[PDB]
């Protein structure tokens, strides 16, 4: 439920 | 104001040869400008949104790429949207672009948001081909009306109190998040000061602190400034556009900041792709890409 | 400040292939800027000259044509000079041009005068190739210094209480000749108002009164406005530039106004000639012409 990023 | 009709004639050219114009009446366009200008003012100059929502950077008049952009992420209100400015200029069809956008801002005032890019200013509108577009298809007076609408656009948005968004970047003068809220509209975009920097500034790997901007206006900031800022306001990301990037998205300050550019082949001089940042309720960000053409 | 040395290296390329650069030190150039900026301020914003003197319009960076221009009418102090602005931008060699001019303004502060064209403004300097020239040959900081010098330029000149001179033209707000003198320097060139119009406005045969300007800034005025103005202030002529003309000089309001353009082939897109107005003590005006090249 917090900030992270995909690939 | 027949909003639905307008949107209808606009979406109608969806996939019908590159650059098929859609000519609304100048009276319809004023409607879009004035009734949206109303909305922009009643809403805060510093927005506060919440996921999920798609985010987009510069569109710069490339209307058919704006269509693909919705065609890919979903036309409203299927998806919530935040656009980071630079809607007109350089592209072939600024008129259709800004109209479709001002229309959706009126139709879904709460699931569709628009910020102000540096090109949402009469100082450069005139020059880089938007004023020319109006003059060619309509008249000077109408362009003078857009610049009264742009002058009332929001400057920045803070998604879920974690992501901070604006067209350009940070400013030596942006210390208090209230300094943004104190900005009175309607207003022109100055040469110096906070407001200017928010729409002009750039990231720079090689810069340490605040350096000169190659644009001849505002500054450039380094990765230190980013971190020291994300830490002073408990933010985890900075999302901005303003600069062409090869892949459509590009990281800086080690993913502490991302740059979004939504117009493939910025001028047919780049062969770059366009990107859009999907942000689900959990703050899990993904990058839907609009490849160019080979 | 070694003024003579500077002028020397500048005039040295006189007739030595088209576009042979002259690279002064950035320190020499600051000298030219600051010591002339001094002169501009101590002198009135609304000059009052007297014949004889040659008058010139836009030079726009075409340095070798500025040489021919002196080569034809005489290098100072042989002839007195009034230039109507637009010194930099578009041309190939804005740097040499503005330097030679700022130099003569310092050497002969009383036999050499420079007004302010619309292109003597950072708002368009940046765009139309002057800021780029600085950035390429020197640095951003230096360009930022020119715009501090331009911001102190004179706006208009009245030769012998009969000829009224400025880059653009008249303004709906110019009723009192004092409104010009009340203008405080240093100052930017605004979007609206008196100062702007003085550098932007145009004559128009088809216009009656005050019409919209195709430039997207300021107005256009008609032949009535000219006469009604020359009569309200007991003037017999209006001399201005700002607009390309085929022959170098062009009459309007039936010789009640003349337009001077001193740069042949404004961009290699005109094949137009350049003109310069000789004015002997009797107010007998002649037009020395610098033909292009066939
Ligand atoms: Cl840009
Ligand atoms: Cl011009
Ligand atoms: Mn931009
Ligand atoms: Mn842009
Ligand atoms: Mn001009
Ligand atoms: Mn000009």
């Amino acid at each position: 439920k917090k900030l992270r990023f995909d690939i | 104001l027949n909003l639905d009709s307008i949107i209808g004639r606009l979406l109608e050219v969806q996939g019908s040869r590159p650059g098929k114009n859609v000519q609304l009446t100048e009276n319809e366009i004023r409607g879009l400008c004035l009734k949206s200008r109303e909305i922009f003012l009643s809403q805060p100059i510093l927005l506060e949104l919440e996921a999920p929502l798609k985010i987009c950077g510069d569109i710069h008049g490339q209307y058919y790429d704006l269509l693909r952009l919705f065609e890919y992420g979903g036309f409203p209100p299927e998806s919530n949207y935040l656009f980071l400015g630079d809607y007109v200029d350089r592209g072939k069809q600024s008129l259709e672009t800004i109209c479709l956008l001002l229309a959706y801002k009126i139709k879904y005032p709460e699931n569709f948001f628009l910020l102000r890019g540096n090109h949402e200013c009469a100082s450069i509108n005139r020059i880089y081909g938007f004023y020319d577009e109006c003059k060619r298809r309509y008249n000077i007076k109408l362009w003078k009306t857009f610049t009264d609408c742009f002058n009332c656009l929001p400057i920045a948005a803070i998604v879920d109190e974690k992501i901070f968004c604006c067209h350009g970047g940070l400013s030596p003068d942006l210390q208090s998040m209230e300094q943004i809220r104190r900005i009175m509209r309607p207003t022109d975009v100055p040469d110096q000061g906070l407001l200017c920097d928010l729409l002009w500034s750039d990231p720079d790997k090689d810069v340490q602190g605040w350096g000169e901007n190659d644009r001849g206006v505002s500054f450039t900031f380094g990765a230190e400034v980013v971190a020291k800022f994300l830490h002073k306001h408990d933010l985890d990301l900075i999302c901005r556009a303003h600069q062409v990037v090869e892949d459509g998205y590009e990281f800086f300050a080690k993913r502490q900041l991302v740059t979004l550019f939504s117009a493939p082949n910025y001028c047919g001089e780049f062969d770059n792709a366009g990107a859009m940042m999907s942000v689900d309720e959990t703050l899990m960000c993904s990058f839907q890409i609009l490849k160019p053409a080979d």
